RNA sequence: GCUUUACUGCAGGCUGUCGCUGAGGACUCUCACUCCGGGAGGAGGACACCGAUAGCCGGGCA
RNA sequence: ACUCGUACGGUCACUGAAUCCUGCCCAGUGCAGGUAUCUGAACACCUCGUACAAGAGGACGAAGGACCUGUCAACGGCGGG
RNA sequence: AAACAUCUCAGUAUCGGGAGGAACAGAAAACGCAAUGUGAUGUCGUUAGUAACCGCGAGUGAACGCGAUACAGCCCAAACC
């Protein structure tokens, strides 16, 4: 039969009708008062986290992170430059959003480390993503055969590296096959060209 | 008044001091900043890697 | 180029910031819960260094001292009110809805209890014009029609110290002194008398703007100067 | 100068003598499918665009003829080279 | 370095459109959102701000 | 930032104390306003095309321009016969 | 590029953040010598200055495969409890 969580799936995937819809419209109005990273002790979408590795143990954290909306804020030259890298409206960053969101979820909680994320919607200024992170230093994280693994030194802050599954997406490493030239296994090795 | 010899005479304002942190007469004491090791400013050593010829 | 003076200001460097340090206060009227149940006692006639005009220092019934944005003919010892049922007479604060058409105002807010924000310069008044419940109407000094919440509060009488701008400063260093006072860079320069790399009329032997003042409100900074988006020019016609 | 609407000569396809019509080329629409079409799409961006931000050349003063030649009897028209002509008027 | 109706572009401003964004070629409303208010509450309101894009201007800048 | 500021303000420019004065010109250029009609992009919409799509065309048309008006203490101009 | 704007120099110099003794990658929604075929991933030799790109100019430039090195394969979410 059908799982609770099967029925969180299935609202999720139109955001924009039924109770969601609904709820989006009220909470959205208390997220927006709220901080650039909030803490909280349940995750919005049951399903989706669990599916990515959450578990209601200690050592698990969840924290919702509301990002600005739109491509790179940058600042037009202020020296020579060929018409080709004079641009600066229509340029847009390489990292997306949800990544932004996590290196920011993950300096907020300094001795945590980033399982995943996932997105919980926006509004017309900002993208709200949830964050779980895992505590590598309690013993019932460093005793777990699902998530021990995350507790290695090469672990230590994954996120910066680019180790996330939204980082290995971001960089092209999907594709296992033609499109991956460059990509695998490092955009860096590839001389940066992916 | 030239901006020479006569110029160097109103000088005697003390700025780059020893710093407690690296030891050079680098410790700006207006700006508490260090210019050459970045104390004050960064709690990471100034460093940089133009200090160096490229390749080296 | 370089950026043009105008582009200096906006970075609100000292040589472009007033002195705030040495202002006294901003004359924003009191608030009141409502009753009106307030009066107060003029303690003092001052000088409000930002706006080259007299306050008058009061103390209210509760035990608030505060300055206050004094129209002409207030002095010590007089007794000011401020609410919905203050007496209507000059000096006193009330909301446009009290009124009587008519009435030269003064320190009229623009959106009730912002404080104040209109006629609060020397010897300026606006004139309370039409009543309603859903608007008044009141002539600023500019000679505009405003269209007012009932509810902005005001004070009867005009602003102190009119006059005062009938008198020529004669002498550069008066100018000077007036300057000193507010967040403006004094002397001007002008721009057909700058190099061309200084100002869009900068440059050329003898000196000209080469080119037409009147620019589009469209110009970006840097170049909006002369005569910004005029209808029309000169005395004529 | 002045050009008969048709006349007899060589029709390439017939491999004889035939009646033509003489018509100038009319010019075909384009599709913008093209290879180049979709190069100055994917080679337009930022800044200038090298080849595809360069404009439409001149004139010659006067430029050369340009017909088509169609056989009365198989319907296939051919083309020929060319002349310079100021102006071309077809008789009849 | 400087200039401009040199070439080519880039900021910036104006303007349409899409998202934010809701209810009943002109209209009402309130619930998002914005503003005033210490607060209650008031004003405004699906506009404005903001994200995207399109046309015009654009030696301010390269 | 201006701004503890609010048109007797403060921003942008020109001229340069007082005194007597400051003519004619709105065609070009600039600015601003208006504008029946013309022109004027993208999205949505419609037709053709494609079992889809590319694409071709249509309808609607904002600012802008055409056009009209205002303006020279606005750029400037006030000749030859 | 004998100027120069796309292109080139080059994802180089330089900057921000971060891990380790090595990093990164990694058990196919692969490949497509099209097959009755191969079988995680780096790397080395080659494939090759080939395919592909490009004011189709100057220039830029892979991959599958093959020969090697070393080899290793597993754990969750859910169903049912
Ligand atoms: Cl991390
Ligand atoms: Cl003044
Ligand atoms: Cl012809
Ligand atoms: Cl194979
Ligand atoms: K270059
Ligand atoms: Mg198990
Ligand atoms: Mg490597
Ligand atoms: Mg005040
Ligand atoms: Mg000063
Ligand atoms: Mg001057
Ligand atoms: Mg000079
Ligand atoms: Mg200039
Ligand atoms: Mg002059
Ligand atoms: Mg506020
Ligand atoms: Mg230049
Ligand atoms: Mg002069
Ligand atoms: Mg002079
Ligand atoms: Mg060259
Ligand atoms: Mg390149
Ligand atoms: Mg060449
Ligand atoms: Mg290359
Ligand atoms: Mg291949
Ligand atoms: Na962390
Ligand atoms: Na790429
Ligand atoms: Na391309
Ligand atoms: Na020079
Ligand atoms: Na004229
Ligand atoms: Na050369
Ligand atoms: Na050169
Ligand atoms: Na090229
Ligand atoms: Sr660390
Ligand atoms: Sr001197
Ligand atoms: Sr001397
Ligand atoms: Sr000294
Ligand atoms: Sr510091
Ligand atoms: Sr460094
Ligand atoms: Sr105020
Ligand atoms: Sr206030
Ligand atoms: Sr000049
Ligand atoms: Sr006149
Ligand atoms: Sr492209
Ligand atoms: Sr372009
Ligand atoms: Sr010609
Ligand atoms: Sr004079
Ligand atoms: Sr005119
Ligand atoms: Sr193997």
């Amino acid at each position: 039969a059908r799982s609770a969580y099967s029925y969180i799936r299935d609202a999720w995937e139109n955001p924009g009708d039924g109770q969601l819809a609904e709820l989006q419209w009220q909470r959205q109005q208390e997220w927006r008062n709220e901080g650039a990273v909030e803490r909280i002790e349940r995750p919005t979408r049951l399903d989706k986290a669990r599916s990515q590795g959450y578990k209601a143990k200690q050592g698990v954290i969840v924290a919702r992170v509301s990002v600005r909306k739109g491509s790179a804020r940058k600042r037009r030259h202020k020296a020579g430059r060929r018409s080709k890298r004079q641009g600066v409206t229509r340029i847009t960053r390489r990292k997306d959003i949800q990544r932004v969101a996590e290196e920011r979820a993950s300096r907020t909680f300094p001795n945590l480390r980033v399982l995943n994320s996932y997105s919980v919607g926006q509004d017309g200024r900002q993208k709200w993503h949830e964050v779980i992170l895992i505590d590598p230093n309690h013993p019932a994280i460093q005793n777990d055969d699902d998530l021990s693994w995350i507790c290695a030194d090469d672990q230590a802050d994954r996120v910066f590296r680019g180790l996330t599954g939204a980082g290995r997406r971001n960089r092209g490493l999907s594709g296992k096959g033609k499109g991956s030239e460059k990509t695998r296994p490092s955009l860096r090795s590839n001389g940066g060209k992916a | 008044t030239g901006a020479g010899t006569p110029s160097q005479g109103k000088k005697n304002t003390t700025t780059h001091t020893k710093c407690r942190r690296c030891g050079e007469k680098s410790y700006h004491t207006k700006k508490k900043v260090c210019s050459s090791c970045g104390f004050g400013k960064s709690a990471k050593r100034r460093d940089y890697e133009w200090q160096s010829k490229a390749g080296e | 180029g370089r950026r043009i003076q105008g582009q200096r200001r906006g970075r609100g460097t000292s040589t472009f910031r007033a002195p705030s340090h040495r202002y006294k206060a901003d004359l924003e009227h009191r608030k009141v819960e409502d009753g009106d149940v307030i009066a107060g006692t003029v303690v003092d006639i001052e000088h409000d260094p930002a706006r080259s005009a007299p306050v008058a220092a009061v103390e209210f019934e509760d035990g608030d001292r505060r300055l206050i944005l004094a129209p002409e003919g207030v002095g010590v010892g007089d007794e000011l009110q401020v609410g919905v049922s203050a007496e209507i007479a000059p000096g006193n604060t009330l909301p446009l809805a009290e009124i009587p058409e008519g009435v030269p105002v003064c320190n009229v807010e623009s959106s009730p209890g912002d404080g104040g924000k209109f006629a609060r310069a020397s010897g300026v008044n606006a004139q309370l014009l039409t009543h309603d419940r859903n608007v008044a109407v009141v002539k600023l000094p500019s000679g505009e029609m405003k269209r007012l919440d009932p509810q902005c509060r005001a004070t009867i009488g005009v602003v102190a110290g009119g006059g005062r701008t009938d008198k020529p400063f004669v002498k550069a260093g008066n100018k000077h002194h007036k300057m000193k006072a507010r967040g403006t860079k004094w002397p001007n320069v002008r721009g057909v008398a700058m190099n061309a790399v200084d100002h869009p009329f900068g440059g050329g032997g003898r000196q000209h703007p080469g080119k037409p003042k009147s620019i589009s409100r469209n110009a970006p900074p840097g170049r909006k100067v002369g005569d910004i988006a005029s209808k029309r020019t000169g005395r004529g016609g | 100068m002045q050009m008969p609407r048709r006349f007899n000569t060589y029709c390439p396809h017939c491999n004889e003598h035939q009646e033509h019509e003489v018509e100038k080329v009319r010019s075909g629409r384009q599709t913008g499918m093209k290879w180049i079409d979709r190069q100055r799409e994917r080679n337009s961006g930022i800044g200038n665009d090298g080849k595809f931000s360069k404009v439409p050349g001149g004139d010659k003063p006067t430029k050369k003829t340009d017909l088509k030649y169609r056989c009365g009897e198989c319907g296939k028209a051919h083309l020929r080279e060319g002349w310079r002509a100021g102006r071309l008027e077809f008789q009849e």
